[PDB]
């Protein structure tokens, strides 16, 4: 029956008819987006980017951990000698989440406490932002990075165990996975680069 | 493997070896214990 | 992607069938087997494969042919069940699906076995040991369908495909039990290829749906080429024999359906173009057998499928079928035809 | 000059919290229902033919 | 003050950042995997066509590429001293959603000619030249998405 | 070198 | 393993007018043709 | 702000000028994949029509080159203090070429793949399956007049 | 007082939750989908049974490190506490949940996998523990950034 | 009265619902999954009945876990209490129904493996109590921290 | 009316005192027809033990009956002018009662088919069979208790 596109169709229907009713009453003003995001506190979102960043890349990294770890425990009883060669691929998947714990390091230095008044100014509502989106941006790059290197190590783990000599070519292909990682970890570190903290 | 020498003597040796296997699961069903000599000496050891 | 939830319960299963791929003898060691002299030589040839020390506890002398293939085919079947003990959710429903299609030759064998009046112990034997299912020594009474059918019949799996079968209501000879055979392999066919398109996902099902394919392709132009033969049958009862599958079905099994002797059969197939090479030939099998094997061949390519699973079961009794023609001529000196196996790995 | 006095700043975040908690623990229990057991490995079968 | 930079116009400067780069790098590891089990499955056959075979994980590579290059001169015009207009955010929410599906579309093209190209080649060793001709041709969609995304980064900031 | 077999671990590695 | 297959087979057979009965048997008889343990017991069947 | 050219004005406009570029891609990139794997499926036993069976790759990369040329037509457009009528014209012109030439991408990758596995079993179907591919593209086209037609009106007589 | 409002204890309340619904939802999957690999495995062989039995203990862990937030969250919440420290105890929790909620599905998938395969093949007991050690310090990383941000809670806030 | 206002026991009957609704919903799971594979292996073997009968005993002490938690929780609804005294009500709820479900959840699916395991070999019964032992402590973590929040429900609530 | 007790506040006892006796009407539908389909398969080859195999319908219908104490005495306390806070104790009430004869119906069905199944060809799982329906029944009877206990505060010095 599609229970969720259900839900899916009433969400948009009540959202289409609410937005209408607005309009027609002379009221479209009222659905007001910017000042949603002046008077909600920057502490929201700076907590929301260090907690999704950690997460989103723990949780990629564990994903990629069992897409290569159940194919090689699999291609290991027949070849168990697979097992010390291909830990590396598991290597690739966990400094995932050591990227994750770096950016959750430096951005958390900038938590401090600002003042009752000086609290929505143009600084402090500036690294909210910039801390909320470079905090999603390096948890979802290391969570794709996680998964895709989990597959290609799954991938190499059976080669390694069909022979041996095709192991260093398969390699190459983690290395290249591995990259988008850490080309996410600089746009983090260059997104949140120039943001003050909370004076 | 079928082609080198000394390949009828394995073969003799280890239709010996079969039967040995067969002994001692035929000492299972009628619970007997293996002899167990435990004297490991007079094989290996010093003077090699 | 496909390898993005395919190994949360099949990683294990597929690292151990592609494992199990990597047993497939070469090229070489065929060569090296067809070198041998005597058959203890086949033995100790065999015993530096995969297969090594499973001769073991037989003799030296009471090496036979076929006890080289019943123990060959008793290693494949424990592996089997071997995998299909580790399967869960779809997987073994996908398997169950594989082991139908023995069951069915376990029924034909054991009603035909009845009907010539023969020991119920040696139709059991000879008979299959994978499509097994307890009550299938029931079946060794009652020689007519109707009394098969309502008393042990309804509670297999078989049962929803005897939907086609209930036009005669008398015993049955050996034309009767080839048409009920056919009959149940059509509805097998057609439900295991309804199962694959709605439930198995896409790199696994666009294999399995050309491995199906050429299932049914086959079924098809043999039962062409054995009702040509000395009997008489209506056309319009001959395409319900027919599966409703493959790449040749919407016209050319019209034309199979109709053809009244060898030249209709390749009239027909004249306009398909992954066959018609197939009736001038040596033998006719060694096409299907071939086009087969490079059919599961390209199955291996895929890596994040369970069509693996069918491909490896399909290459091993491959292979098991080249040992015995190597050990048909190795125990009766006849070297001229030894070197007619398939092999493609 | 409000957000407003129903939907304002204050609810809206809880809300916005509520609606990720809920989205992980939907996604959490939807991998938790697709959990087998392999049952074939428990038990066993005659077939006196092996 | 000024009317035209309202102080929450840095969050989607900020978000352009966050679709450029996400989006990319996902066509980037959609194309490099999906590719790479094509060539890694034509291994265990012919392993001596593998080191011909990484036409493909080197042609998705590139996406993240354009990626990182709009991404590093989109945060580059963010700064908490500066001015920042509406119109300067808008443009670059548009430069980042442009790159990242672009390249998120031409990744999932180069993905999949890439493994039924490699996968038909151990079979045809002439089928090698039509396969970078497509790959040329699945790999211009996110220049496209690039170029339009330099412009409308140039545009924005005046 | 020659070494101990020790039936047991010979028995059930042959079959 | 097999009273209640027989039990169903002898119902469908029998057209409802069957007199089955059983006891169990609480020690296992050790086969050789198998080579398990195999819980039985005992039934009879009545029918003119 | 002004009351006909609000702050919130070149929001639309920004919507309109990357949907040109982002339903473009997809039809493209569907249309490419899907004919070229039946271009590699087809050219194991025929290398030989290699390059003449791949003109639905071509038929399905000018889409993109459409919606790169709405997408930068619409950005010499696009200004701090433009109107909300500047802003509908440049969203609606977006989405007509973005959406047909995703239709567009449907049809040729479709085709595509259907005509360049039946070619190698007759080359007198090769014309018939251009002659459809043609039908396939004008779509994509009627989308870009239409666009083109739109972005003409999106600064005349304003105010 | 603007500063330390009446709804700010709700994001402690349910960050104190969070981290004890999200481990113990981990450490069910790891537990249940171990468990059964290790009933299916010592029917066979059942001398390995007390061997098999570390991903069930190894996938326990994670529900003490959520217990252990918890425990220190909970010890810093009360009725006048500002949005600051409400926040950080919502961040807290939220870490070590979505860490410890994918630790224990990898530790279940992985340990599943290696005591089936550690009967046939006994030298992949060293393996299965290898990848076990590596999906274990997921948690644990998750639990080092709730206690290196619960470090900043109540110190210089009124 | 800005700390006490009208709809604040709305959060903390909502908590004592929850505790017993999840907690039975969890304990449901795990009695049904029992006992439907205690049903099938024990017509059979009928001398391991009051043998087999731990995992459903085990599955129905999770529900005297939300029984304790919600009773507590009743005994502390008032009309005028405070907004903190209902977020804390609340979240002792949600802790431990949510961790009941969790636990009811291994409980069952490893209950209904192990004694249908536990018929061909006698020897894996003892493993099933082990693990059974590590699912149980699953809901008493979260039995814990909902009497660890309920104690600070009213200390310096104003 | 006043800012203590509004005049939304019946609206919540009125949701708590239907959805009291709908949920355990659902939980009883299905303990009664999961449980049911059972009992006609297995005494079509064993008649003589078909009063034993009404157990898991009386079991089910134990249920319906909690349901209806529930709301029969939150229904005895609704009232015109009654508190907010009288609402959310009604409310809870019968979502308490409602969502625990819900999961107790679902066990108490799911158990009951197998073992109305399995309690004929095996005698000695008659007593099993009670013994796991007994431990699924005081799921409701938990669900009772904490609802009864809600009811029985619910106008202590509300004013």
């Amino acid at each position: 029956f599609s229970f969720s596109h259900f839900l899916y169709y009433l969400v948009l229907i009540v959202v289409i008819v609410y937005g209408l009713y607005k309009l027609f009453t002379g009221h479209g003003s009222d659905i007001n987006f910017g000042k949603f995001l002046l008077r909600t506190s920057p502490y929201m979102w700076a907590n929301l980017g260090i907690a999704l960043c950690v997460g989103l890349s723990v949780v990629g990294a564990a994903w990629g951990i069992f897409i290569t770890g159940s194919s090689m425990i699999g291609a290991g009883v027949r070849a168990p000698r697979i097992t010390t060669k291909n830990l590396i691929s598991i290597i690739f998947c966990e400094v995932v989440a050591i990227y994750g714990l770096i950016i959750a390091i430096v951005f958390s230095s900038k938590l401090t406490v600002a003042t009752a008044e000086n609290m929505y100014s143009k600084s402090n509502l500036y690294t909210g932002y910039s801390l909320f989106w470079a905090g999603i941006t390096v948890g979802a790059s290391n969570l794709i990075c996680g998964i895709a290197v989990g597959i290609t190590g799954a991938t190499a783990a059976i080669s390694d165990a069909a022979d041996s000599a095709l192991f260093v070519k398969i390699l190459v292909i983690e290395i290249f996975g591995s990259i988008l990682g850490l080309l996410g970890l600089i746009v983090g570190l260059l997104m949140a680069g120039k943001a003050s903290e909370f004076q | 493997a079928f082609q080198r020498t000394f390949v009828n003597e394995i073969r003799r040796l280890d239709n010996v070896e079969r039967q040995y296997r067969y002994f001692y699961s035929l000492l299972k069903k009628h619970d007997i214990k293996l002899y167990e000599g435990d004297t490991d000496k007079y094989l290996d050891g010093s003077g090699e | 992607m496909e390898g993005v939830y395919f190994n949360i319960d099949n990683g294990f299963i597929e690292g151990v069938v592609r494992g199990y791929r990597n047993g497939l003898l070469s090229n070489n060691q065929y060569i090296n087997l067809t070198q041998c002299d005597t058959l203890e030589d086949l033995k100790l040839q065999l015993s530096s494969t995969d297969y090594g020390n499973f001769l073991s506890s037989v003799s030296s002398e009471s090496l036979t042919t076929s006890l080289i293939q019943e123990y060959a085919s008793s290693k494949l079947y424990h592996e089997f069940n071997y995998i299909r003990d580790q399967s869960s959710g779809s997987t073994r429903k996908f398997m169950d699906y594989i082991t139908y299609g023995y069951m069915i030759d376990n029924v034909a064998l054991m009603i035909t076995g009845t009907i010539h009046d023969r020991d119920k112990g040696e139709i059991l034997q000879r008979c299959h040991p994978l499509g097994w299912f307890d009550t299938l020594p029931t079946l060794s009474v009652a020689t007519d369908l109707e009394s098969l059918y309502e008393t042990v019949l309804v509670d297999t799996p078989l049962a929803p495909y005897f939907k086609n079968c209930f036009d005669t209501a008398e015993e049955l000879d050996d034309m009767n039990i080839e048409i009920i055979r056919n009959k149940l392999y059509k509805a097998y066919l057609e439900d295991f290829y309804n199962f694959v398109t709605e439930e198995i996902p896409e790199p696994a099902k666009e294999c399995m749906q050309t491995l199906l394919g050429f299932e049914a392709d086959r079924r098809s132009i043999n039962i062409a080429l054995n009702s040509l033969q000395s009997s008489d049958i209506d056309p319009d009862l001959k395409s319900d024999l027919l599966p409703n599958i493959g790449k040749l079905y919407p016209l050319a099994t019209f034309h199979l359906a109709q053809a009244q002797d060898f030249e209709g059969v390749r009239a027909a197939l004249a306009n398909v173009y992954e066959y018609r090479g197939f009736l001038e030939t040596g033998n006719l099998e060694d096409h299907f057998y071939q086009l087969e094997m490079e059919l599961c061949r390209d199955a291996f390519t895929q890596q994040f499928a369970i069509s693996t699973v069918w491909a490896w079961m399909k290459s091993k009794e491959q292979e098991v079928r080249n040992i015995t023609w190597i050990a048909e001529c190795i125990a009766q000196n006849q070297r001229e035809r030894i070197n007619n196996y398939i092999s493609v790995y | 000059d409000i957000l407003s006095s129903i939907w304002t700043e204050g609810l809206l975040m809880c809300l916005i919290v509520s609606a990720l908690l809920l989205f992980i623990l939907i996604v959490a229990l939807s991998w938790i229902s697709n959990l087998d057991i392999t049952y074939g490995a428990l038990e066993k079968s005659t077939n006196p033919i092996k | 003050s000024n009317i035209y930079a309202p102080l929450y116009a840095p969050f989607f400067g900020f978000a352009g950042c966050a679709a450029a780069m996400v989006l990319s790098c996902l066509g980037a590891a959609i194309g490099t995997a999906k590719s790479g089990i094509g060539i890694a499955g034509i291994g265990t056959f012919k392993p001596e066509l593998i080191m011909k075979s990484l036409i493909p994980v080197v042609m998705s590579g590139i996406l993240a590429i354009y990626g990182l290059v709009v991404a590093v001169l989109i945060a580059g015009n963010l700064s908490p001293t500066e001015d920042y207009t509406l119109f300067n955010g808008f443009m670059h929410l548009s430069c980042g959603l442009c790159v990242g599906f672009a390249c998120l579309s031409s990744g999932y093209a180069i993905g999949m000619v890439g493994d039924v190209g490699v996968r038909k080649y151990m079979h045809q060793p002439r089928l090698f030249v039509g396969i970078v001709l497509i790959l040329i041709f699945s790999e211009v969609l996110g220049l496209y998405g690039m170029i339009v995304a330099l412009i409308l980064n140039t545009r924005g900031s005046e | 070198a020659f070494e101990y077999k020790d039936m047991e671990v010979a028995v059930a590695s042959a079959s | 393993d097999k009273v209640a297959t027989l039990e169903q087979i002898l119902w469908r057979v029998l057209r409802g007018n069957l007199f089955f009965k059983t006891v169990e048997i609480e020690q296992p008889v050790y086969d050789v043709k198998t080579r398990e343990y195999k819980h039985k017991n005992a039934f009879i069947v009545f029918s003119h | 702000m002004t009351e006909l050219c609000p702050v919130y004005a070149p929001f639309f406009g920004a919507i309109g000028c990357a949907s040109a570029i982002i339903f473009t891609s997809l039809g493209a990139a569907y249309g490419t994949a899907k004919s070229g794997v039946g271009i590699c499926a087809t050219c194991v036993l025929r290398p030989d029509l290699l390059f003449k069976n791949i003109v639905p790759v071509i038929m399905a990369g000018i889409i993109a080159i459409y919606g790169l040329v709405v997408s930068v037509l619409v950005c010499y457009s696009l200004g701090q203090k433009q109107a909300l009528y500047t802003g509908f014209i440049q969203l609606g012109a977006g989405l007509s070429v973005g959406l047909s030439g995703l239709a567009a991408g449907f049809a040729i990758g479709i085709v595509g793949d259907a005509g360049v596995r039946g070619s190698s079993q007759q080359p007198r179907l090769f014309v018939g399956m251009i002659l459809i591919l043609i039908f396939a593209e004008v779509l994509g086209l009627y989308g870009l007049i239409v666009a083109l037609l739109l972005n003409s009106r999106a600064t005349q007589d304003v105010v």
